[PDB]
């Protein structure tokens, strides 16, 4: 079985950073210091 | 009361564009994450079903 | 001559026991949760407790870890999208 509901709520599969547009990772990269964003996602395991 | 930040007007605005994106969205899970369930027992009870 | 008695005891806790094939702490997802919807089926369940005398009712508080998460989507101005999901029970 590979059900997909898992993968839709970002339950299994991929980590936050990939399956993100690569602005949106390139933006975060580029502010982290002052104003963070790394915890609005799941990237689980 | 709140709160608000000093952004840049344009910057704010890309930032927000990019983030209707359907690809983009918002997940969250509680931290302790299980479901509750309690049940009774009668005084000088011992075993429990 | 004396008799001797032992206790232990240990408040601010919970008893815990986890799903695993080994109940080593391996990953948020367990193999056991993989392996039985790989054992793919519908079951039911029986738990048994024994406990010590207590002077007036009580309660047995129960908790069952699953996973319970939620989505947001805007699409335009003033618009929240959302939907929720937890595994086991809905």
């Amino acid at each position: 079985s590979m059900m997909p509901q898992w993968s839709y709520m970002h339950i299994s599969g991929q980590d936050a950073s990939e399956y993100l547009s690569p602005g949106l990772v390139q933006f975060a990269r580029a502010t982290e210091t002052y104003f963070s964003l790394n915890n609005k996602f799941r990237n689980p395991t | 009361y709140a709160t608000f930040f000093p952004m840049a007007h344009n910057t704010a605005s890309t930032l927000e564009a990019m983030l209707r994106n359907d690809t983009n969205d918002q997940s969250f899970n509680d931290y302790l994450s299980a479901a509750n369930m309690l049940y009774p027992i009668p005084a000088n009870a011992t075993n429990v079903p | 001559d004396s008799i001797t008695q032992k206790k232990f005891l240990c408040d601010r806790t919970l008893w815990r026991i986890p799903f695993s094939s080994n109940f080593m702490s391996m990953g948020a997802l367990t193999d056991l949760g993989q392996n039985l919807l790989y054992a793919n089926s519908a079951h039911a369940l029986d738990m048994t407790f024994e406990v010590d005398p207590m002077d007036e009712p009580t309660l047995l508080y129960v908790l069952f870890e699953v996973f319970d998460v939620v989505r947001v989507h805007q699409p335009h101005r003033g618009v929240i999208e959302t939907v929720y999901l937890r595994t086991p029970f809905s």
